[PDB]
């Protein structure tokens, strides 16, 4: 598991990241 | 003559508020008032062609619900789609029928990203959005001088449609879009005791406004641990992001509402604990007619679906199936009153975006994006009996907070805790 | 009597490394060589149908891709899908043919998602995978003792197909299976400078051994700072995660190799900067077997593909096609060999897999999941010059790491800096 990563392959799943460290969104 | 009507949801399992078995008879409902109705579709005897959007194991899938709906295109030809409900059933079959110019409704696919109406096309939800979620939380803390910080825990189970990950992604993009207040997250899975200790110290380290979106028993447990560590109303306050009230009986009846209580010998450390906490949920809809409603879902669904309907939050969503039924019939009825046709997909979204429309859920709005603007409640305990109860009530076409049945939000230092410590959080 | 060979790819966007008009002329040569081969299908008349991954816009889309297999599907009952090489276009296909019962070629979708068979059943990947990018980094660290902490910094386009999150995805999980160090990671946008102040302060706060993926120029930009702000080979080292060597020329001409070399009047700036830099790409294959194939590759795509292919290595994604096609047919005849036929899906792909081969691209294994082993080299400085040369060769199938011409790892300090500071990281 991850919180990240491994989560599907859907870009429904990529719109916030949310799990992610990112400086967008 | 007849309109062809597709159907693309859970056809067998019976578990998700979206099951045809509650549905199915809520349609049945809608379609059988159609026919009584002389100003909808007058002659139309529209006809429903079904599709199972779960896989061989009987959840809903990413594969079985597209395959599907290409499917039910190609053999019937049909003028609109009726769900999926899960945002992974969604999501593909929502970008197939785009392309496909073919209306799709439904009260489900709440994500963030089924908001995308560019790529969504003529997508129409009449069920509740976690964006509007995020409009009540951005409303509670306008109301309550939250404007810094705040921490979300979630936790989902491993292969299913990620529930609580999707009602985070929209309470946290909206509410940074609306008040770009710092919005901590983390992610832990109930089963594993490891994270508890991470948890625990996250909440006393990252925020002091705290929302949990989880299962009862892990919103419960996380309760006992955080009065076993002195956490308490003074400083902290956990909302339990509930919106089905999976931790609440229905509105009917079952007079006290519990959710501490468990019968485990820990309930009189539960109570104390549960002073600090206040739910959030979808808000129960007043009006008569959604009573006369349940009354007939009840009747016809242990009639010609052979299964229980049981009172609860989770009957919004085949109310809101029936509902978004004949606010859609009556723009094709509306859409032929001008020269369109029934497959006049766009003419016949605009006629229902941006609309006001009365249904067994009383007043529900469509919204400029084609989504239900969604009301929710707050339960907060009484702190002499320990019951909760609702004190505050969201409308979400107006954005106003308005107090239930004068009650007042419950406060162990008189006012809410500010969302900021002392002298910073270390 | 025939074999129908499904394709789903970019049928007219020519600048993805699996587009047609590079793929193509690889599968055409394929396919000639199984008809001047008496032991490779004798008599069977290989027929392939064409379906465009590529939407409206012309890039390769979640939703045209789908579309392209269920149609061609139906339309001509194919034995085996070849493509697509998008992640987000192979993934509802993967599921999709995994459904159908129909084996999977494609030389891209080097997702980690891909490779759970468990539900990409008979997807067989011939081409890299981002896991074995996980292998060689893990090769990497235990032969240069940094066995503690790194840092992963990397970025997409908006509406792209994320190939540098699922890079880093490959990356990160096989690495954090292998070794249980700590990786850290962080994504940045290459067009928004606010972030390269976040990126530099990150770089001196979060790790010593620094993966970036990125375009070249983001890359070069990142090391102008890290070089302004006093970043040495003494302490750091920034390998550029770089697999289709998109920062350098090809390998048959264009010497010497300068990716600091920009025309700017930074290029003297650049040289000292990429002292502390490494290039992690994909290797060359060296058999002679491969030039010939890039002649006749770049001979049948100028003829009936109006298309000119460049030298590259983006050129092993066709090159692996080729080879896996091949591999499919031999595999097919070995089941046909023994009574099988060629829909024993599960019959045919168990004979590919844990099977080593030979093909263009030379010695090429698939390992038990299904998977090419990914061989890597990694690109070094030579401190006189200053160009780049490969100085280190990963094999996938043995995972041994072998200098390359007697070659050495360029350090400042003699060896590699740590990956843990002196006194901690403050
Ligand atoms: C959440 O907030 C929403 C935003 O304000 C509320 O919407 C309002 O809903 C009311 C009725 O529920 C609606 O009232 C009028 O709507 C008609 C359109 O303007 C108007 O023609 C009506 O007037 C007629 O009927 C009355 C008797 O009812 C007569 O006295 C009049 O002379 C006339 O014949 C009716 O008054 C508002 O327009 C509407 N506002 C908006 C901005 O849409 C929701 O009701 C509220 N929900 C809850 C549960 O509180
Ligand atoms: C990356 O590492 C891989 C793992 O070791 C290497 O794989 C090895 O590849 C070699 C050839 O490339 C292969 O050798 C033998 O393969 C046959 C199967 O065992 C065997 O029958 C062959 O023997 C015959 O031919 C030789 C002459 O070539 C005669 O002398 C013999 O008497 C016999 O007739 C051949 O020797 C290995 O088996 C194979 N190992 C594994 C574990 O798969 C890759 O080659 C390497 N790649 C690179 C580019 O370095
Ligand atoms: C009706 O749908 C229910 C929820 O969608 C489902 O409950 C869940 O069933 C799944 C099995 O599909 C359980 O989980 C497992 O999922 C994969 C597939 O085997 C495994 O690899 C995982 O490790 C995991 O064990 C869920 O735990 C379970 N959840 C709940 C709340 O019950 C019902 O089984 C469905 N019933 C029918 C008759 O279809
Ligand atoms: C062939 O494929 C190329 C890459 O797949 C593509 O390049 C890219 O084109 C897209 C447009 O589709 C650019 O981006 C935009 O995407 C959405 C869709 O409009 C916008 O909302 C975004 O804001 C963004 O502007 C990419 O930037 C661009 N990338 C590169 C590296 O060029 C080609 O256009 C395709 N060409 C043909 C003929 O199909
Ligand atoms: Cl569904
Ligand atoms: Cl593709």
């Amino acid at each position: 598991r991850s919180s990240c990563f491994g989560g599907r392959m859907d870009r429904i799943g990529a719109q916030s990241g949310l799990g992610c460290n990112s400086f967008r969104y | 003559s007849d309109l062809t009507v597709a159907v693309v949801l859970p056809l067998t399992n019976t578990s998700y508020p979206w099951s045809w078995a509650r549905v199915g008879p809520a349609v049945e409902l809608a379609l059988a008032r159609v026919k009584a109705r002389p100003d909808l579709l007058p002659g139309w005897t529209v006809r429903m062609v079904l599709g199972s959007s779960e896989n061989a194991a009987g959840v809903c899938s990413d594969t079985a619900a597209p395959l599907a709906a290409v499917d039910l295109k190609w053999e019937h030809s049909p003028a609109v789609f009726l769900g999926p409900g899960c945002v992974y059933s969604a999501a593909p079959v929502g970008r197939f029928t785009a392309h496909w110019r073919v209306p799709l409704l439904t009260a489900g696919a709440p994500a963030l990203g089924i908001g995308v109406k560019d790529e969504y096309a003529l997508t129409t939800r009449t069920g509740p959005s976690h964006v509007k979620l995020g409009d009540f939380v951005t409303a509670l803390h306008r109301r309550l001088g939250w404007e810094h910080q705040a921490l979300v825990l979630y936790a989902d189970r491993l292969g299913d449609d990620r529930p609580c990950f999707f009602i985070v992604e929209g309470l946290y993009m909206r509410v940074r879009e609306r008040l770009n207040i710092t919005v901590n997250h983390q992610e832990f899975v109930e089963g594993d005791p490891d994270h508890y200790p991470k948890l625990l110290r996250a909440v006393r380290r990252k925020g002091r406004v705290i929302y949990i979106c989880s299962s009862p028993d892990a919103f419960r447990n996380l309760m006992l641990l955080a009065l076993n560590a002195g956490l308490t109303g003074e400083d902290y306050v956990f909302f339990h992001l509930d919106v089905f009230g999976q931790s609440l009986k229905s509105a009917q009846g079952l007079v006290p509402q519990k959710p501490w209580e468990r019968g485990d010998g820990q309930d009189r450390s539960a109570r104390q604990a549960f002073q600090a906490a206040k739910i959030i949920t979808y808000k129960e809809p007043d009006n008569p007619e959604y009573l006369e409603f349940l009354k007939q879902l009840k009747l016809l669904a242990d009639k010609k679906f052979n299964f229980t309907v049981e009172d609860g939050l989770k009957n919004i969503i085949p109310a809101s199936f029936h509902d978004g039924l004949l606010l859609y019939v009556q723009a094709v009825t509306e859409t032929l009153a001008q020269g369109g046709t029934v497959t006049d997909g766009e003419n016949i979204t605009q006629r229902m975006w941006n609309r006001s429309f009365q249904g067994v859920t009383g007043y529900l709005k469509i919204d400029r994006n084609g989504d239900r603007d969604t009301d929710f409640s707050l339960w907060d305990m009484d702190p002499e009996t320990g019951a909760f109860r609702v004190v505050l009530n969201y409308n979400g076409t107006s954005q106003e907070l308005m107090a239930v049945s004068e009650h007042k939000l419950y406060w162990p230092l008189g006012y809410p805790p500010p969302d900021v410590p002392k002298c910073g959080f270390d």
